[PDB]
């Protein structure tokens, strides 16, 4: 999930 | 008196980062899908030879319109993960919980929203720009013809219930902060959360739809069908995955239909 985790962090 | 006060607050707070996030609202999609609107109608897209027309306006063809929604879903789970950074304490949880409750969250919120954009005869597209026939889509070559005839029939059922942006910005809020979404590690203060938007959410549906008999009610019974909605769309994603190699999967969507139901 590093493209929701990364949407999320953003 | 003061505890409604602060619900009032949060379905205010809720309301406004549901219009920042979220580009054609209920509001606007009426609007155009009366007619009763000073802007240009939509683009009618009913068969192969319009929707040929309507790729100016806004790989085999059923593919063409499958990639389509994709894209689509894509951006409306990037605008609902910034909606769901506005729902109060969201961020303040456990990283992997927030990841839990998107993953199982954005395609019962997609359908909710979809509803909007749908009347029983066809789905407005591209933000309004077009304007896809229910009957087009049902048309389409198996498996691909009856992708979007059950969000057209919960559509219909959920649009009779005639809920605004500002019932809607807490009952999507609601669906997010969902504590019985497998794999969470700390569901106390997701619960917390989904307390107060259920009490907002209540507030909300007493105040803005008096002469409205028991909407909470029935608004709650209709969470249960959009799992169920949210189960058979992934069989079809299985099936669809499986049946047709010409597909390619958005990475994004990879990541959510991974170990999911």
């Amino acid at each position: 999930h590093k493209i929701l985790h990364r949407l999320l962090q953003e | 008196n003061p505890e409604s006060a602060d619900l009032r607050a949060l379905a205010k707070h809720l309301y406004d980062s549901y219009i920042k996030s979220f580009p054609l609202t209920k509001a606007k999609a009426r609007a155009i899908l009366t007619g009763k609107t000073t802007d240009k109608s939509p683009f009618v897209i009913y068969d192969m030879n319009s929707l040929m027309m309507g790729e100016d306006k806004i790989k085999e063809v059923a593919i063409r319109i499958f990639q389509g929604c994709q894209f689509a879903s894509v951006e409306a789970v990037q605008e609902i993960t910034e909606y769901a950074k506005s729902i109060p304490g969201f961020v303040n949880l456990d990283l992997n919980d927030q990841v839990t409750l998107l993953k199982y969250g954005v395609h019962e919120i997609i359908y909710t929203m979809l509803a909007s954009l749908m009347n029983k005869d066809g789905v407005l597209i591209s933000e309004g720009q077009g304007f896809m026939t229910r009957e087009f889509l049902k048309s389409l070559r198996k498996p691909f013809g009856d992708f979007m005839e059950p969000k057209f029939e919960f559509a219909v059922k959920f649009n009779a219930l005639e809920l605004d942006d500002s019932d809607l910005a807490i009952f999507i809020a609601v669906i997010i902060l969902s504590g019985d979404r497998p794999g969470l590690l700390n569901v106390k203060p997701i619960e917390d959360i989904q307390d107060n938007l259920l009490q907002a959410l209540e507030l909300q549906l007493k105040l803005n739809h008096p002469e409205s008999s028991q909407l909470f009610a029935k608004l709650l019974q209709k969470m249960t069908d959009l799992r169920q909605i949210v189960t058979e769309h992934v069989q079809l994603l299985q099936v669809i995955k499986k049946t047709e190699t010409d597909m390619s999967l958005h990475p994004l969507l990879q990541e959510i239909y991974k170990d999911l139901y």
